[PDB]
């Protein structure tokens, strides 16, 4: 089932990447993507979001993470957190790395995202392999 | 996206002028908002940028007022 | 939905006085790689046939596709993007089409009228005929 | 659209180089073609433009050959 | 009758001004006429006696002209 | 089946009544009654109608046969032939007698009608009993 | 309406004198009541106003009694 | 149809700002001896309950029935013909209703708004809200 | 359906017999017959029973109407009213005549009963034929 | 028992004079026999002891003969 | 009757000593009484005339007392 | 019910130490014109066979039937009312049976033990074995 | 089984003269993580409701669970282990329960009586009432 | 274990005093033994340690004797 | 009981820390919860007391979050 | 299917462990575990048991292998052979090592057991890994 | 035949050493035996004559033992 | 599905073996094998066959590749190309190596074949392992 | 092979004398050829080497001539 696969892959990604905080984001409605939810996370929540604010955040499709994912590439940044469900800056985050996942109907359905509150993170070529594998598996689950 | 461009302009206007100000955002608040906006549009589709932006904002605002949705 | 398409196309065909009219439908949902004729009125163009009305590949770079996604109607004397033949079909003098969008707000097909003759009613009248059918088909599925 | 860009290139290449040559296009033939291309991609997705285009054309050709589908 | 009174006025006007003049009346001619009138009305219902009578006659007349129905 | 019952009852009515020409009329569409068809007949057709003109005749609901039937009574006349599918007078008919039938959903669905080209006909009290029985049976068939 | 006037009086009398007293009205209770009244009438139709009204009220009363339907 | 009724009533209820709104449906088809509430929004009147929303007898001699059959909308401060109770319900200050007609052109039910408070938007605005829903419900079955 | 047949046969019996009051009695539970209900009646209720007392009356199987019916005979009396749901005498009744009916499983299921508040009633040979026919039909209905 | 005494005599006579001679008694053969005797009686019930006994024996014999049931 | 004779004695004792005194007899009161008596017996069948008569009366009496059934 | 009969008869057969035991069942319900063996333990009497265990006619005038309807157990050295053969079967020295009554309180069958040998445990012990099974079978259907 | 539970509880409730009685059932089979009320008689305690009768977590360390597994009945003035609320419910003055064990010999639920009033019949009488129902429910599934 | 403790004591007593002495133990011998013990108990459950131990041993012993089970 | 002790700790921890906070407990909600916990454990079983307790509480929390189950 | 999985895992365990004799034990009835069967074995049977004595052996739940397994641990011994279907000592066995398996309903369902007739065996940490993997797989099969 | 020679040796060995000893041969018992041997082979095929013969005999023996099939 | 498995295994075999041209052959009709088709290939077609000649070639069962496969062995040759759909010699091929595959009903169903237009090829022990694995997988697919 | 040896000789003769000369071999040409040969044989099986070889060649030749199959 999708939910068990999402939780398993998020655990693998979080442990492999050594990230401080990792999340699975999911878009709604299908094929329209006006809202995004954090459906699962590992590690410590950023101070700018809360357990009660994980759902129903509006998607700004003009954020370049959205366009980079639809161009077939992973996304990373030190300051731009498109789907993190707060309008506040979050300077405690020093790095994010995300990859899109596409459902069985080949539609952009969400992201798998890793965050660092510290400056050191493993290299992008390793993060790419970790994310790509998880996104392949999650994209087969629903 | 293969989306109806008038609906998209209408919805984005409601999101950007009203929904973004909802104090309590949730799966349920987003689902209820889209349900209202979807049928409002389909009953009488807007057909220009100006009409879609104006009507999307006005209809979302009426929805928030009438449903007593707490804003920011 | 198939009943609604047939009923709406009959009104479109009679009120537009076209020679040939069709409802086109895209598949798979949301992806629109293929287009089928799911209802037609009038005389089929010589370049297509009853046995070849489904499964035609969609070239999304054709003008009609991009115009419809801009929410506008399309007309042409020579370009018949979704007509299910690769042949040019010069017997058609005019086409007029309008998109319809399904209940999930996705581009789902077209309503199209064709003229073999060199006269047709004004685009302003065609626009109203098409829009009315498109709004109803758009709610039907 | 909101489509997987690598699947889209894979599929479009199969369509433009092979499916358009199918002698008997139908709802059924397009559904079976899409089903084979979708599953093949998901089992081992391509990840760059020219790779996707090469693999999509070759897999559509392989599909037509193994299914004895009449071309041209 | 529990009939929509505007549709009834529209239909009766088409019958009394046009259908009654059909040279070849049959089960099939009557079924095709009602089918056209039914959907024409439902797409855009008339809402007054004058509009229903005028539109019923005009639309039935266009149907007979466009379908080349032989009149009396 | 309705069609066999209609034919059987029409035969009974025609023979019992000694009419010259008898018909079953049926309205369409259901519950709207804009058209009427002669679906079966016995005896000799009036000269003003033909085999090819039996279907699709417009119903004039302002003819008093229509209102008399909806008021719960049979109808008879020497000159008014509401559903006979011609606009021409038919002076060869000297008498008509009709009764409505109502379908299983209790809706006015058609008539059973007898015609005389001669002046002598059996009395209305007998025609009423003949018609009422046939209409009861036909009203159970569909 | 285009209704059998004798059935209509029969049914309306049953409704006005008995069904309106049903303690628990529902879709089901109205469907079962209509089914019994429709079949009873068709088996032996009344043929005048006061006969239909008397028989409809009595048959609805008989129905409530034999089905142990709670009244008032 | 039941989905369409629910969706349309939500828009009717919000745009009219009514206190209680309902879609009524007649049975049996064509005969209209009974009326059910098949969808409602807002606070149920105290005189009715969830368990009593179906099977209410229709009195066709009530003004609302004859007005609807004349193709017009109905409003009243005190007469609630299809509200499924025999009690007067004085807590209602206003009702506004419009008929809908099914695909066979037969009177099939109503869309009705109710106010417990003494203020309501203009009938001209209620007329447009109701008519739009009635046309769509009329095509849905 | 059983209930329509019961009502139709009771009407026939009441009219044919010219009785003042007629009833269909039904036993419960099946094959045990501890209680009896008046499920339908025609004519005027005896003054000793009421609309609200028609159900759930205990069956005294030692009353000879019960044994006479199980012996294959109709029952009649001027004073003994076994299943009439009152313990009071009812002297206003001058005559009763009843026949049993047996269901499709051949079990004693109830009675069809006629009552007279006057002294004149049609002869028993006629009442026997009237009752026997109704009981045959009712015994086929359930 | 609470049984119809005329059916009981009818059935018992069929049993005692004919069914007891059935070569192959089974659940099925007894069910089919009872079904035939029950329906035959209900269609035209006997109404006195010796009539029921005569008719039950004869109808069971007729049943065995028409169904080619092996006896003795 | 083919009835369990101990249950019958038990039930008849409850009927004759208690149920017959119920003020409001109905289909429902009789159905509820039999339900209670049926299961009470089946749980622990009486096995003599005296025990069945005594227990039938005592158990019916407890049922009427505990359910606050109005007696005559 | 068939499982309960089998389980109960196994206990009856072992605890009574009988040579042959059976559960009999009457049909049709309430009327009891026929009797079947629906479960048995031990060695079938020579006079009956597996293919002949059902559909045997019930003679209600036999002592066992009337005793059971008086609520008592039955025993005999020679009368085997429901044993599905007309032959006398002298190889049986003793039978002991008890009725069971179904959930509708109707005589529905018997539990019966048979001895080919000339010794058997006391009727007092057989009575308890039978009654226990009869109460449980009586609740099972 | 559900019919048997209802029938048995009616007798338990009337013969014990309790104010509220319930049959509890454990799930999943053998594991007993959750407990449901599957039948009740009398007036529901104010702390629970019709919509909350199923899916309550079982705390196997509660005295009632361990006593039942020792094969004994349980009673208490204050501990209501399986009553589907975390609230204390002081309106209950007494509870008496007995376990039942299914056909696979596994602890499967309880039969429980409750008193809001301060008087109740003796435990010796409650013990017999409960045991009789428990033996029958234990055979029903 | 969530087992009925009286059945468990009964069964273990039959196992430890009788079944353990069976010469030919098998899946089938164990299944038949449990079947007998299960129903024997459920018909009349023991309710104390002493009764369960005594009855379990006695009933298992009777089963082995009556079924002529070879012991060790 | 005869239960897997590591699953039991896993499940009990999920119950005691998360399921007991479910706003709407039902047969359905408990069945779906047990189904998710059972499958999760079987896919990757824990193997010591405190590991099982930590993982059971976290997986139940993850379950409630991903299914949008209302807590408290 | 369970039986194929049991045979495959027993083969893997036997080969990996280098045991002299290996068996899968299975309890019956479900959730009660009064009897135990050797349903499959590899290697040479101990001299104290035979092919005909593999089924229906009584379970003594007071043997500490039973309690150790329910406490979540593997079991090993030089002399105590709880489920080996003989009451005789078997001194030819110098070592046993067993792990429980739990079915899909999480119930103790049997064991996977290795035996040595010699003194040398691979270390317990290796046996634990071998057994735990097989028991995980077998516990998913039924 | 056109058979896999390694499966054929595997199967024939199972037949000749074990299946021929089955006490109750039937269509069903042969189908279940073939189904088990076919699947076992396909999961891990043998690849030489004496290996196939040894493994086929042992797997058929294992099958009979685990299914409690009566031999000889 | 069989066709996807055939294509996947052919790709694996072609890449692993470093062959110049690889093909999957399939026999028809089932269990009779009178014809053979090239249903999939990788690499460059031999000059003696064409895309239009891949189907319906007659099987000569007296070619020793057929008998070697039914004897349980792989086949290799420098000059004998039994199922290659041409009667012409093909001297451009310097080596072929093939293994049979057997369907789920254990019937000889086709071959997996590698060809070299050059003299150097990896050793037969490696080709055997490559082919055997692919044939095992393909033999499970249909 | 477990093949009918006469059919096999017949078919191989048709293949070796006629089918091998077909200019355009395909899946379809082979399927049509086998269909004709299969039914021709089954209608009237040959029963010797000489008859099978002669008839197989003659019948295949007639098939190629009558169907105008291009040979080499």
């Amino acid at each position: 089932r999708f939910e068990s696969v999402a939780l398993e892959q998020l655990q693998i990604v979080h442990i492999s990447s050594e990230a401080d905080f990792s999340a699975v984001y999911s878009f709604r409605p299908k094929n329209l993507n006006y809202f995004v939810d954090i459906i699962a996370y590992e590690g410590k929540l950023p101070s700018t979001i809360s357990e009660k604010s994980l759902g129903g955040y509006p998607v700004d499709k003009t954020m370049d993470e959205y366009t980079v994912h639809l161009n077939g590439r992973h996304y990373y940044s030190n300051s731009k957190f498109a789907f993190l469900p707060t309008k506040k800056p979050t300077p405690e985050i020093n790095y994010m790395y995300s990859c899109p996942y596409f459902n069985l109907d080949n539609i952009y359905a969400g992201t798998i995202t890793m965050y660092w509150y510290r400056n050191d993170h493993i290299s992008n070529d390793r993060l790419e392999s970790i994310c790509a594998q998880a996104a392949r598996i999650l994209g087969r689950a629903k | 996206m293969n989306v109806d461009p008038h609906f998209d302009k209408f919805m984005e206007s409601g999101i950007r002028h009203v929904y973004m100000l909802f104090e309590n955002k949730s799966v349920e608040s987003s689902e209820q908002f889209y349900s209202f906006m979807r049928t409002t549009y389909k009953n009488d589709p807007c057909s220009s940028d100006f009409e879609c932006i104006e009507r999307g904002a006005e209809m979302a605002q009426s929805y928030a007022r009438i449903m007593n949705i707490k804003l920011e």
